[PDB]
């Protein structure tokens, strides 16, 4: 019932228990952006886990970028002064009515529908 | 009966434990 | 019969005749990535042209990101040492068998299927 | 006849002149 940003997934695969508890705090049918998928899969190749990381990611609902999301991303970038991939993920969460779970307080604080589960 | 309940409870957990299995296997994978 | 990178389109809308001649050098049914669409539309809002820029962009074939493109982008990033949005656009061009027309020599030189039409 | 030709030539340009019209209208739009 929630969308997860790249940073948490990276933390998970990197062995942070904090990330494990972030995912467990939300019910299955958890979603990620196709961007997050690509960003994570890049790390999988570097650490040579590509096959097993893919099977783990495939348990997530993986949301591609519609033009709905494209339109919203453009708007959100101006409104919230966001980097574009941040905007696309935020747009993805909004249109599917999901809460955005992210470690980024800097950019996303003060934006409704955003939850920062942990810091360090 | 219900008994429609309790077959709600499962399948309601897991789901929540492939999830736990998926997550736990994913932790420190790299 | 070709895919155009963001920089040329930005140049066009910015009144560079060099960009006009780049587009004219290639036949209609020219394509752009959905990324390029978003990057350009961001500029349209800033300069308040959003409506008219959209009608111009709509003449392009606008290719969204399939998982084919997602897979290829990941691979190309490692191989060619590319920034990810560069990789996605290159992946988009390859899978649709289009030449990539771009002002970026720095990143894309030595990669087949890439044409740099002009410098300055 | 052909005459199948020359109705190939047009519609073959435009296309190439909405394109020129699209491009020319887009130049310096901002």
């Amino acid at each position: 019932s929630a969308l997860f940003d790249t940073n948490i997934l990276i933390d998970l695969f990197s062995g942070r228990r904090e990330a494990k508890q972030a995912l467990e705090a939300w019910p299955p049918q958890n979603a990620i952006s196709l961007i997050t998928w690509m960003e994570v899969m890049v790390g999988a190749k570097k650490y040579h886990q590509e096959q097993r990381t893919r099977m783990a990611l495939s348990t997530f609902n993986i949301i591609n970028i519609s033009q709905d999301i494209a339109e919203r991303s453009v708007a959100l970038r101006q409104e919230y002064k966001l980097k574009l991939p941040d905007a696309i993920i935020l747009a993805t969460a909004q249109l599917h009515r999901l809460e955005l779970i992210t470690r980024n307080t800097k950019d996303f604080a003060g934006i409704p529908g955003v939850v920062t589960p942990y810091e360090i | 009966r219900a008994e429609l309940l309790r077959e709600a409870v499962e399948q309601y957990l897991e789901k929540q434990d492939r999830a736990k299995d998926t997550i736990s296997s994913a932790l420190g994978l790299w």
